[PDB]
């Protein structure tokens, strides 16, 4: 239980951070025309 | 070639078999969680006290049901809108008994759906095309959010949400009709017109193209727009009915000059609703 | 002065409607600006003055 | 005329406003006129509802929503949710109508008479979308105005009449808040509260001290943030993580407005403190619990509770779904673990017993103000989410350059290696 | 001048107008 | 035993999805 | 109920709330004048 | 009746209500007052019917 | 349940499936 | 050039509308059906067949007017204006419900005329008449619902009365008595209709969002987009549009077979194992069982007034309730 | 243009009034058998006039009439 | 009763349109 809760929270934070830093990492330069 | 840059170039790359993207980063775990829990809880899962009355209702395959009658029962009436995580449960068997799997599935599924819409936009961007597939996809998204999230919020508990099953859907439809008379709500009439007209226009367009192929752009625009607009309207109708803003009511409308009441079809419809409702409402 | 007050508000409504009709035409087409600009700005000034007068005339 | 046709702009009449993207003066005129529309609606509806007001019937039975907002702020109300005189409502409506007149005049003036593009007249008022510093400064100024507004609301609650506190003794009463909450632990506990039924995110505020302190805190922050925006440049990463055009800013605003609309629906539907049940009527939880308690009162007069999942004392039946609901007429009959049966035996003061039935009748034929507000603003919020997606996608594509279609001879999909 | 289109237009309009009048009349019945 | 029939049909459907996704003949 | 001084103007207020709608309709009338160019 | 079956209720009719062997005889019902009432027969439509023993005059006696 | 229910389901699953697979195989063997 | 060739060329001549030979069957029949419905809603009442006020004279609303079905006692009589029932009396013909038969029969022949018209137009233009084959579905639905269903039942009285609330009554009646939602053919029909709407929506959106910057849209981009987003995609245009045609029509035909099945009470009303298992112990409760209970309640609460001719009298005691 | 305007002005309101009078003069109730608002029931004839026989329906209505 | 002011506003709008439309 405690392990499951910790793992879930860590996963959620990790995925959210991945999302955030991905979208701030100049993903306006990924279009074809660029 | 920073490790972070290499990772970003991996995810936001148009050479995978399935595009991942940043939205897909959230989409994949949530969808996998929802699918896994749905499969597990649909094959075998204990009976659930849907009414919050210590009396259970079973919905799994191993407990007797088949595909038509099986379902994933909504979380118990006693929980209300409370999130019920496993680690916030007294005991695993109890947590199943209150209907936690339903909550798990619907929450992961809704997050995955909205992230799937985002992923659609993202790949439309990465390929260099106008990014409005997601706008069209926003209609069925609105419908699911209506039945699974907004309606329970208006009703105060997830026990009023839609069951995840074929017969559970029909039971939901009949109880909804009983309590809100959805048929005589104009937005559902718009939705019915939307689906039937969408099928009509699809058949017409397909027949025309496949017959002659042996502003015309506005044709495809109208094809895309019509059912989407109607589904937006009917999703909004469901949402409004979630706040007790029920549809039309013409019961007891025509009265005889002396004072008697003459029946109309609306009274027959109301009596059918009465039957559905009195069979509902276990006690009073 | 109650009847005076009612008559004042009636005049206010009259002026306000007159400005409603005049302002788009005066502003959009500045072909008759010599008298039109005077008309519109004087109407605005009369509107402000009438509102301020009615402010006290209420009490 | 020139530039008002499809040929000279490229936009069909049904997208006419798009032509205004780079005409600063007329665009400003349109915004001012639209603000005039909003305040005109406010004043006109206030006057209508006052003209149709009826002192005997409650507001929620009478069917007024703009009046209930003023009643919550305490303009011309009394203890127990009773009006004293509908004059201040008339005052507010008239002021709004006059302001609408002035704003409409300004909007027409900038639309037609004044300069078409402020860039020609001056440079403080002449702005281009792709000037990041200018946009930062304008955002900062408007933030400062919002902060002044929030502090004004707090100042009213603390010095000028206050607010109708429905947790005052013996039913609600208009009060002046004197002990605002300012502990940061309380603020963090509010923010990091679960949005789920495990509490309530910010909708779960139940005392007016927290409301006033929160408005104080946010007004201070808004003024500070406005100053910061005026005084600094956008960071490099900020410049690289956004799109800088008019439509992009519109899309950001749409997203923010969609979020605010959903939160407002949550407030109006679950909150009985900042939306007093005396005016908007009982919430769904309040209605169910009042029905349960009135039936219990009748059954105890003529000679039903149960245990919570955590084991407290709660009502029985469907109403168990509202086991945690807290209310002013129900709070005095509380206990360390749920409302005690012994308390309900002899502690029901007359006004609470009257409120119970009065709420039982008006369960949200009859449609509560909460139903109107909730449905309307849920629909508005959903459509603003759709608009956010539309405009954000358009902004991203237009900035990239492939907005008007795929290029026939340089199509990008034709160059990618086949996956099979 | 009796074109097929004349027939069609009249076959539609005549009963249409008559019924509109009838329904209007019903609207003023107490 | 019905459960076995249902589960077998479902598993066959999932396998079909896997093959239809990763083994389709290349469009050209 | 209106202030007893203003009660005379009761009918006018009765048409105030629905005025904004006309504005929207007005747009098309404007676009009707220029012939949707 | 052929209008009392089902689409997936397979096999002969005797797989259903079973095979008949004997007719129990025509029954008649009487109440406390001795009045002779009759049971209303279930129409083809209803899968189940509410049992209602009514007076021949059209007044429901028992159920 | 019906003892023939499983048999009917199995034959329904199988016969069209083997038909389709046979057609595809004798198509793909050919160039 | 005999009279026949003159007539044929005259029919095929270009006008505002195309008449053709089919018009001789379509236009009079369609016009009569529409006029019958309008008259039945405007003036004729169902006070004598269903004991209802379903006309504007009665004071009904647009959502409550209906050309109600004939009485139950008539069985399946064709109710000709000169038949043994009406006997030439127009008023008795209207009161007995003959307008329902008038409207429905002329509607049948209007639909037949329309299908023939599409055949004729496709013959003139010289293209494959996939439109007629597509329209074959609506004819199947119409024939199954308005003719075969009341013919398999006791009387025309059980057919759908032409209206809005009357059709809603028909839907709820079908659920209560035939448990239609559990019928697999209706499930295929629902899947067909919803899939047709889905196909229309996504096809329109895709064609709009892969437009070339000038058929007219990048099929390659659309194919790649859907392959990498959803997994599968149409790489053939002809297949794409034939599928769009095929799905809703198939849904309609499956639903038609479902409706003809329930016309004979050959309905999938229950699952035997579930009924047995519920009989053994009362704790066993599933959603299907509660659907069964709802059907019982709807039957009991609707029968006394829906089928007024049967003089059903169910007391309060026998009416099912959630106690 | 102009010519047909005379004919339509003379005729269309006459047709409108034709329908109007057809309803107002109570002719429709006789034509279509639709009961007058007082004809649904007598002062106590609250029973429903439902046809029970196919063969003599018109005469049975005449009895109900 | 109240149709007078509503008609007045209906006159007010398109009249404002028309006065510009003359030039
Ligand atoms: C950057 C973006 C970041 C986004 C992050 C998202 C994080 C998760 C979001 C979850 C959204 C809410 C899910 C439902 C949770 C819930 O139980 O919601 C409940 C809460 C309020 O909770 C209730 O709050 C109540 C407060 O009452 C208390 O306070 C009251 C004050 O009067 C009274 O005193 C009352 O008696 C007292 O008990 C109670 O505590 C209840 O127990 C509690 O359930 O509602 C609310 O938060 C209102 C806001 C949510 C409602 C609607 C959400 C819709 C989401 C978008 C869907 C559309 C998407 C578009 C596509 C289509
Ligand atoms: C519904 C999704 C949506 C939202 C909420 C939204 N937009 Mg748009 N939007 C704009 C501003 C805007 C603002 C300032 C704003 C927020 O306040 C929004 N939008 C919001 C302009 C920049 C730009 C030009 C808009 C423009 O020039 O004209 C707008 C056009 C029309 C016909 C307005 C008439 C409205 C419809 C009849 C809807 C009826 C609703 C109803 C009356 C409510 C009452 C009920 C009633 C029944 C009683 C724009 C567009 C456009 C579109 C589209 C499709 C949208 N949008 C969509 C949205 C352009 O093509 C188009 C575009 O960009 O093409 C390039
Ligand atoms: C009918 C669609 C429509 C709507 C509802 C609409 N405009 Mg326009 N609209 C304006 C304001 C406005 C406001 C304040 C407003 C709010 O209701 C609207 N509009 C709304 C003025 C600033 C501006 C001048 C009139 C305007 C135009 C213009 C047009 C066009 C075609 C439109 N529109 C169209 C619309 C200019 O050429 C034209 C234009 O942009 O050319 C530069
Ligand atoms: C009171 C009516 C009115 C309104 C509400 C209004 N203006 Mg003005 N207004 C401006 C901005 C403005 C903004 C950002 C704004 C938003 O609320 C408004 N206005 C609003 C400036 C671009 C511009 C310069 C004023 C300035 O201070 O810069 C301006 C004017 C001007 C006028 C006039 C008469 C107005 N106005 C009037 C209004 C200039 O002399 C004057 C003018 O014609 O100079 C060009
Ligand atoms: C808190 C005081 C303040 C206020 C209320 C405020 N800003 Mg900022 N502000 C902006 C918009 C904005 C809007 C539209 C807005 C309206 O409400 C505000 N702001 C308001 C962005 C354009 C711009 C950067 C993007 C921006 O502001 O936010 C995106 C980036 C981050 C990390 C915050 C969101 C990420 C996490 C969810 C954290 C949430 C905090 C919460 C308490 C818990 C911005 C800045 C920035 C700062 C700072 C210090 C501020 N702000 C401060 C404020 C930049 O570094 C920075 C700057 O360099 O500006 C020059
Ligand atoms: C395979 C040889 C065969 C054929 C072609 C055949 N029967 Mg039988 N058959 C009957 C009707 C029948 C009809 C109306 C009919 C032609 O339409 C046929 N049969 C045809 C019933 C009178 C009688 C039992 C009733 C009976 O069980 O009827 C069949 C029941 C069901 C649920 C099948 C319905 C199937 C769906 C439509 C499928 C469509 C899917 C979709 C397209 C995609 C019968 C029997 C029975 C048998 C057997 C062994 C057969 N059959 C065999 C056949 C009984 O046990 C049994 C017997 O004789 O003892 C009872
Ligand atoms: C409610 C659903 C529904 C309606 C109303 C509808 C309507 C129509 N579809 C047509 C076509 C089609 N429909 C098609 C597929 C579909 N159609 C579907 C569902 C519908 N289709 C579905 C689900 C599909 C997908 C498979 C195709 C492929 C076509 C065509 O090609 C054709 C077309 O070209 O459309 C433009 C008709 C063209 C004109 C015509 O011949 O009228 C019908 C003709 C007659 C004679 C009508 C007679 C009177 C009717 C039968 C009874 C009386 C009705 C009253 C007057 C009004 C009743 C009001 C109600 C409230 C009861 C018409 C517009
Ligand atoms: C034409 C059809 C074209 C499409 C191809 C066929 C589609 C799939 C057909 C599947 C048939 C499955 C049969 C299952 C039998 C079963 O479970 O019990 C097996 C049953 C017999 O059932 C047994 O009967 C015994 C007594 O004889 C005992 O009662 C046993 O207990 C009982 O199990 O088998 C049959 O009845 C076989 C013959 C079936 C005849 C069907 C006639 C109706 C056909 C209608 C076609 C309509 C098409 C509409 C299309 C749209
Ligand atoms: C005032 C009030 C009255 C009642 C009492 C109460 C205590 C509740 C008091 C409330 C006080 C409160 C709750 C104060 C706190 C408010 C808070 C935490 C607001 C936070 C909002 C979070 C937001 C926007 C998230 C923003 C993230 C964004 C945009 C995305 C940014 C980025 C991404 C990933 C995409 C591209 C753009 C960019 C910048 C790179
Ligand atoms: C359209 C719509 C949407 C937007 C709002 C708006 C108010 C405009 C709304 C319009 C509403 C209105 C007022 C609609 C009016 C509709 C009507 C009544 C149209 C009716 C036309 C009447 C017709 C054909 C009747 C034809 C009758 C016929 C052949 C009779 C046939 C006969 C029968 C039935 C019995 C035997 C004898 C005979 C002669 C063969
Ligand atoms: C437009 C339209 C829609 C579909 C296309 C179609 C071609 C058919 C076309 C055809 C016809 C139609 C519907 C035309 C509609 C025209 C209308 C209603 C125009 C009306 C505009 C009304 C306006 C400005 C009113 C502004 C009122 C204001 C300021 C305030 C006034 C005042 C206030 C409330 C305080 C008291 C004093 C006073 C003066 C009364
Ligand atoms: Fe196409």
């Amino acid at each position: 239980m405690a392990i499951l809760k910790f793992v879930t929270y860590a996963w959620i934070i990790f995925v959210i951070s991945l999302f955030f830093f991905g979208f701030i990492s100049s993903d306006t330069t990924r279009n074809p025309k660029a | 070639a920073s490790a972070w840059e290499r990772f970003c170039s991996f995810i936001t790359s148009t050479n995978n078999r399935l595009y991942i993207g940043w939205f897909g980063v959230l989409m994949i775990p949530t969808l996998l969680t929802a699918v896994t829990c749905f499969v597990i809880a649909f094959i075998g899962a204990p009976p659930v006290d849907i009414d919050g009355i210590r009396e259970p209702v079973a919905g799994s395959l191993l407990y007797g049901n088949n595909i038509i009658t099986g379902a994933v029962v909504p979380s118990s009436n006693a929980i209300g809108l409370h999130l019920y995580p496993i680690w916030e449960a007294a005991s695993l068997d109890e947590w199943l008994y209150n209907g936690g799997p339903y909550q798990l599935i619907i929450f992961h599924y809704m997050i995955g759906c909205i992230c799937y819409l985002g992923r659609q936009w993202e790949y439309s961007y990465r390929l260099g095309m106008r990014p409005w597939i997601c706008v069209a996809y926003s209609a069925p998204l609105a419908a699911t959010y209506s039945v699974f999230l907004i309606y329970p919020l208006g009703q105060g508990s997830f026990s009023d949400g839609m069951p995840l099953g074929i017969s559970g859907t029909f039971n939901f439809m009949f109880v909804f009709q009983a309590e809100h008379n959805i048929l005589m709500h104009p937005f559902h009439m718009f939705g019915v017109a939307g689906v039937l007209g969408g099928s009509l226009f699809a058949a017409m367009h397909g027949s025309l193209v496949s017959s002659t192929l042996v502003n015309s752009r506005s044709l495809h625009f109208f094809l895309g727009a019509w059912p989407v607009v109607c589904i937006w309207l009917t999703a909004m109708g469901i949402s409004t009915m979630a706040f007790n803003l029920n549809g039309f009511n013409f019961n007891h409308s025509i009265v005889d000059s002396q004072g008697n009441v003459v029946n109309t079809w609306a009274d027959v419809l109301n009596r059918a609703n009465l039957g559905f409702e009195v069979m509902h409402e276990r006690n009073a | 002065m109650s009847v005076l007050f009612q008559l004042l508000i009636a005049a206010f409504v009259a002026l306000s409607f007159a400005m409603i009709i005049g302002v788009p035409v005066v502003f959009s087409t500045g072909d008759a600006s010599d008298d039109a600009n005077k008309l519109i700005w004087g109407g605005a000034a009369a509107w402000v003055v009438l509102l301020f007068v009615a402010a006290l005339a209420s009490i | 005329a020139a530039g008002y046709d499809r040929a000279t702009t490229g936009y069909g009449w049904w997208a006419g406003n798009a032509r205004l993207t780079d005409l600063s003066g007329q665009l400003t005129g349109a915004h001012i006129a639209h603000a005039g529309m909003i305040t005109f609606w406010a004043g006109a509806m206030t006057l209508f509802e006052v003209s149709h007001f009826i002192p005997e019937k409650p507001m929620y039975e009478q069917g007024s929503i703009l009046l209930a907002h003023l009643a919550a702020e305490g303009f011309g109300v009394g203890p127990g949710g009773e009006v004293i005189s509908t004059y201040p409502y008339f005052v507010i409506g008239a002021i709004h109508l006059i302001a609408s007149a002035v704003l409409g005049f300004g909007g027409l003036y900038h639309t037609f008479r004044g300069p078409a593009k402020f860039e020609d007249y001056s440079d403080w008022w002449g702005y281009d979308w792709e000037d990041k510093e200018k946009m930062m400064q304008i955002l900062g100024i408007h933030l400062i105005f919002l902060g002044i507004g929030a502090l004004a609301f707090a100042a009213k609650a603390m010095f000028f009449g206050g607010l109708y506190d429905p947790w005052a003794p013996g039913g609600g009463n208009v009060r002046l808040i004197t002990n605002p909450t300012w502990n940061l632990g309380t603020f963090l506990g509010y923010i990091t509260r679960s949005p789920w039924g495990e509490g309530g995110w910010i909708v779960s505020v139940n005392n007016l001290e927290d409301v006033v302190g929160g408005h104080l805190l946010v007004g201070v922050h808004y003024i500070f943030g406005g100053v910061f925006h005026i005084l600094v440049k956008p960071w490099g990463w900020v410049r690289r993580a956004y799109v800088w055009s008019g439509e992009a800013y519109l899309s950001y605003s749409l997203g923010a407005l969609y979020m605010c609309g959903m939160i407002a629906v949550g407030y109006v539907w679950f909150n009985n403190t900042v939306y007093p049940s005396e005016f908007y009527g009982p919430t769904a939880a309040e209605a169910s619990q009042a029905q349960a308690m009135t039936f219990l009162i009748r059954d105890q007069r003529l000679g039903y509770l149960m245990r919570s999942p955590s084991g407290e004392i709660i009502f029985g039946g469907e109403t168990m779904r509202f086991w945690d609901f807290r209310g002013p007429w129900l709070e005095p009959l509380r206990g360390p673990n749920g409302l005690d049966l012994n308390k309900l035996r002899n502690d029901i003061q007359p006004w609470q017993a009257r409120r119970a039935a009065e709420y039982m009748t008006h369960a949200p034929n009859y449609v509560s103000p909460r139903s109107w507000l909730s449905t309307s603003h849920f629909c508005l919020a959903f459509f603003f989410f759709v608009g956010h997606i539309w405009h954000s996608g358009r902004a991203r594509a237009a900035a990239a350059g492939f907005e008007k279609g795929i290029e026939r001879k340089t199509e990008y999909a034709l160059s990618l290696p086949d996956i099979d | 001048i009796y074109t097929v289109r004349w027939l069609a237009v009249h076959t539609l309009g005549v009963p249409l107008v008559w019924f509109l009048g009838a329904i209007a009349s019903m609207q003023f019945i107490n | 035993m019905d459960v076995i029939a249902y589960v077998f049909i479902l598993a066959c459907i999932i396998g079909l999805f896997f093959f239809a996704v990763f083994f389709r003949e290349k469009p050209t | 109920k209106l202030p007893e001084a203003f009660s005379v103007f009761s009918p006018i207020v009765d048409v105030m709330p629905v005025i904004p709608l006309f504005f929207l309709a007005l747009a098309f009338v404007w676009q009707a004048a220029v012939g949707f160019k | 009746s052929p209008a009392k079956g089902g689409l997936f209720r397979t096999g002969a009719m005797n797989s259903g209500d079973g095979i008949a062997r004997a007719w129990e005889g025509h029954p008649t019902f009487t109440d406390s007052e001795g009045r002779e009432l009759f049971v209303r027969r279930m129409p083809n439509f209803f899968e189940t019917f509410p049992v209602v023993l009514t007076d021949k005059d059209g007044v429901v006696r028992a159920d | 349940v019906n003892d023939l229910g499983a048999i009917a389901t199995a034959l329904f699953v199988f016969i069209p499936c083997v038909f389709l697979i046979l057609l595809y195989a004798q198509t793909a063997s050919r160039g | 050039r005999g009279w026949f060739d003159v007539l044929d060329d005259w029919l095929k001549r270009d006008r505002f509308v195309f008449i053709g030979w089919s018009g001789i069957l379509l236009f009079p029949c369609a016009f009569l059906s529409i006029g019958g419905w309008f008259t039945g809603t405007t003036f004729v009442t169902s006070w004598y067949t269903h004991g209802l006020a379903s006309s504007y004279l009665e004071g009904a609303n647009f959502l409550t007017v209906a050309v109600s079905t004939p009485a139950d006692s008539l069985g399946h009589s064709l109710l000709l204006l000169w038949g043994p029932e009406a006997q030439g009396d127009f008023t008795r013909w209207c009161q007995l419900g003959g307008l329902w038969n008038f409207t429905t029969l002329h509607g049948v022949f209007g639909l037949i005329g329309f299908m023939l018209r599409q055949f004729e137009i496709a013959r003139l233009v010289g293209v494959r008449p996939y439109n007629a084959v597509a329209f074959s579905g609506p004819i199947a639905v119409y024939v199954s619902v308005f003719l075969m269903y009341p013919l398999g039942q006791s009387s025309w009285f059980f057919a759908p009365s032409w209206g809005v609330t009357s059709i809603f009554r028909f839907l709820l009646f079908a659920q209560g008595f035939h448990n239609l939602t559990l019928n697999p053919f209706h499930m295929m029909g629902v899947a067909g209709i919803l899939g047709g709407a889905l196909l229309c929506a996504i096809h329109g959106a895709t064609v709009e969002n892969t437009l070339f910057e000038d058929e007219t849209y990048s099929m390659v981009t659309a194919n790649r987009f859907w392959s990498q987003i959803f997994g599968i995609a149409f790489s053939n245009k002809r297949w794409l549009h034939f599928f769009m045609l095929f799905v809703p029509v198939t849904g309609l035909w499956a639903s038609a077979i479902g409706l003809v099945g329930i016309a004979l009470n050959m309905r999938a009303y229950d699952f035997v194992s579930q009924e047995i298992r519920a009989a053994e112990d009362p704790e066993f409760e599933t959603f299907y069982t509660k659907n069964i209970l709802l059907n019982e309640g709807l039957r009991a609460w609707m029968a006394p007034q829906d089928q007024i001719h049967e003089n059903f009298i169910f007391p309060e005691e026998v009416l099912p309730r959630g106690n | 243009s102009i010519r047909y305007w005379i004919i339509h002005t003379i005729t269309v309101p006459m047709l409108f009034l034709a329908g109007w009078l057809f309803v107002s003069t109570g002719l429709a109730y006789d034509v279509f058998g639709t009961p007058r608002p007082n004809e649904y029931f007598d002062q106590a004839r609250q029973g429903l006039p439902l046809v029970t026989d196919r063969y003599e329906g018109k005469q049975q209505i005449d009895e109900f009439t | 009763l109240q149709l007078t002011m509503l008609g007045a506003v209906v006159i007010a709008g398109p009249i404002v349109v028309l006065l510009v439309a003359l030039r």
